[PDB]
């Protein structure tokens, strides 16, 4: 058995920490040609008994170091990391459906979508919930090792999962853009900030975005490798090319584009206020300083994940290291942060909820 | 977005 | 108290709500007459910002200062609403907001507990899905693949059907944290008080009975392959779900809704006198599902130890000996998982019951909500923890 | 086990 003969080779380790070295490193050799008993796996047991030879002609701890080449190939330590990424998958799925769903609710019901600022949290809500509706059965793929619910659904969490990307981020950018136009120029704003202007420009994004959602949804399938099923974009030939060219239009277009929107935003909306010259006057900083916590959250829940889609094109990840794995799934998630837990909708709850959360420290 |  | 501080310096705000949005000279004047009342209350408080200062300190005197100013413009605004005026009674009452701004909220700041609310949800909620998914995943792999034609595998269904019923009760607890009300009726409160006892115990009982039967298969293995059959297996877990029901009814029975302060609260009624019969049930809980089962499994672990010690001593073999160590070393963990994870809870309901606890303070509503969802995290990880790691299960998922 |  593979499972006791990785044991009998860790439980000889400690009995070395001369004759008893020898007789504990001679058991370890037999255990280590039964466990060499998938290529990767079998050359890590090649690479074990050199090391355990050079140790019986005399190399102490440098066979912990070979069996990092065989390990991911500890036993719980691979399942609390799986129960981690699950439960971390879930907390940021149920907060994300339920926070979202909760914010329309309250726009539907109570607020009843007057203002241009409701148009553009209620699209920033049903993007979201739209968003962390993939999640139960991206988390489901991680844990299976597998996709086990067909092309169809495939094409479904693939095309959701571009499209709420970029109605998303383009509903943000444009709220950000709205309130800039609050802030700087207020004739203006009269003319523009309508809720007619608010349903309209909405809109185009979502029918905007279908530029995306539609070629991703007619790329998406799901393809044998290594035994199991993989979901994946299958691109023309060459698909190298037009994989790399999505790569950098979903960087360009979905992250530095609506940073340099937001901070240009900000930016100018800081000149307006250093220009001037009470309460009323405040209650613009106020507006500005909310800008600020967007972009910030915007470049720390985003930059990681894109950080890590340039590495894993670029350098040969090892896809079985436990930690590189933790880091993946950390990056994913924490990029559904901002998309269903945003700033935005963080304060539209505090300002509604108000009393439920209000209390003196 | 990363998956898979 | 500073809780009266908060709910004097609300009533304040709440009634310039209610001037703001009145239209009868009777709405406006007995907003002022709370107003007022709850004014001379709240200057009789002292500030969490100087808790520290001298009740006749220059930061105190100036903090009732601002409230001598308040009253005296509420009594003008209640002159004009006595008067038949509304106008200059709803103009009054913004010169009222300019004052408890200029004066008193320099000493009442407050902050948002929208955050904690979040983070609250979001514990339960991963605990819940776990939890619950997980057990029901584990139950689905035994009943459909891996069979229950072995004694192990009848306790991983127990353990499991116990896990899975006590996570059930997660998503109604969190929404009444949320909601600060029980909006699911007495039927429903029923249901989930019964279940969360319930569940608790036959949990515990079943993971401790796994312990001895551990014990029964590493130090008696000869007369192992007579006790730790099916049968008697399927027995035992049947007298624990049977027996755990001395627990579950009587729960079942006491639970009620009660109106308190306009919400709804889920609670236990006890019989007279109740708080004595509540002390008593929160006693015998922690003797019979915390005391009693680290004692059973920590005698099953100093057994093992010493019945593997005798072997070591004995040295003959230590080459299949040592396969019988890794059980004795996961039984150390049991034990000091189950410690970690109930005793900050029974500590919390030793401390609560004994001693008056701030139920408004962010840091014991964190430090509660972290020490409720530990338990869950017991009794929902022991079933996966030991199915994922079994050799046979692991073969069948 | 705690609530409420
Ligand atoms: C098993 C070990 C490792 C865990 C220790 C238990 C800790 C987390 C728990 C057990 C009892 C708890 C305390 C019970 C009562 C109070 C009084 C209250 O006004 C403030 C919180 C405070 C002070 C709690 C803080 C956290 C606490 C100390
Ligand atoms: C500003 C955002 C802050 C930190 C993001 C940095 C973390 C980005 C994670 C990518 C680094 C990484 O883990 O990739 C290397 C790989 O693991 C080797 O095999
Ligand atoms: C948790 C990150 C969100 C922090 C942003 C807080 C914004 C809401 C607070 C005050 C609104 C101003 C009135
Ligand atoms: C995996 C299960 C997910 C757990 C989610 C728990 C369900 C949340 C339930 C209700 C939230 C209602 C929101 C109302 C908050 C405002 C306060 C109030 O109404 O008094
Ligand atoms: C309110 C919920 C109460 C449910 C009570 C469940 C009682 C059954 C408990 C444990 C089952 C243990 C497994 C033993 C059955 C073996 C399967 C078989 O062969 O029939």
């Amino acid at each position: 058995d593979l499972e006791d003969n990785w044991e009998t080779l860790n439980d000889n380790l400690k009995v070395i920490e001369a004759a008893q070295v020898k007789d504990a490193l001679t058991k370890m050799r037999a255990a280590a040609l039964d466990a060499q008993k998938m290529k990767d796996f079998r050359h890590g047991f090649d690479i074990l008994v050199g090391q355990i030879d050079d140790a019986l002609k005399l190399a102490a701890e440098q066979l912990k170091t070979t069996r990092n080449a065989y390990i991911q190939k500890r036993s719980a330590s691979s399942l609390a990391l799986a129960i981690a990424i699950t439960a971390l998958y879930s907390a940021v799925c149920a907060v994300g459906l339920l926070g979202n769903v909760l914010v329309m609710f309250v726009i539907v019901r109570y607020t009843k979508m007057k203002t241009a600022t409701n148009i553009y949290i209620f699209s920033l809500a049903l993007a979201g919930a739209l968003a962390t509706s993939t999640l139960p059965f991206q988390s489901a793929d991680y844990l299976m090792e597998t996709w086990p619910f067909g092309e169809l659904l495939c094409k479904a969490v693939l095309s959701i999962d571009y499209y709420s990307m970029f109605t998303s981020i383009f509903t943000l950018t444009m709220m950000c853009v709205d309130r800039y136009i609050a802030v700087c120029h207020p004739v203006k704003a009269l003319d523009f900030r309508t809720p007619a202007k608010a349903k309209l420009i909405n809109i185009c994004i979502w029918v905007l975005a279908s530029g995306v959602g539609v070629p991703i949804m007619v790329m998406a399938v799901t393809r044998p490798r290594d035994g199991a099923v993989v979901c994946m974009l299958q691109f023309p030939s060459p698909s190298w090319y037009w994989d790399t060219v999505t790569k950098i239009c979903v960087f360009l277009f979905a992250f530095v584009v609506p940073i340099l929107i937001i901070t240009v935003c900000y930016g100018l909306m800081l000149l307006r206020l250093r220009s001037v010259r009470k309460e009323k006057d405040r209650s613009l900083r106020r507006i500005t300083r909310m800008v600020l916590v967007v972009v910030v959250a915007f470049v720390v829940c985003w930059a990681p994940i894109h950080i890590f889609v340039i590495v894993w094109t670029l350098v040969d990840i090892d896809r079985r290291d436990p930690l590189v794995v933790a880091a993946l799934h950390l990056c994913i998630a924490l990029g559904y942060i901002n998309s269903s837990l945003n700033p935005v909708l963080y304060a539209f709850l505090d300002k509604n909820f108000k009393r439920c959360f209000r209390q003196l420290c | 977005y990363x998956f898979g």
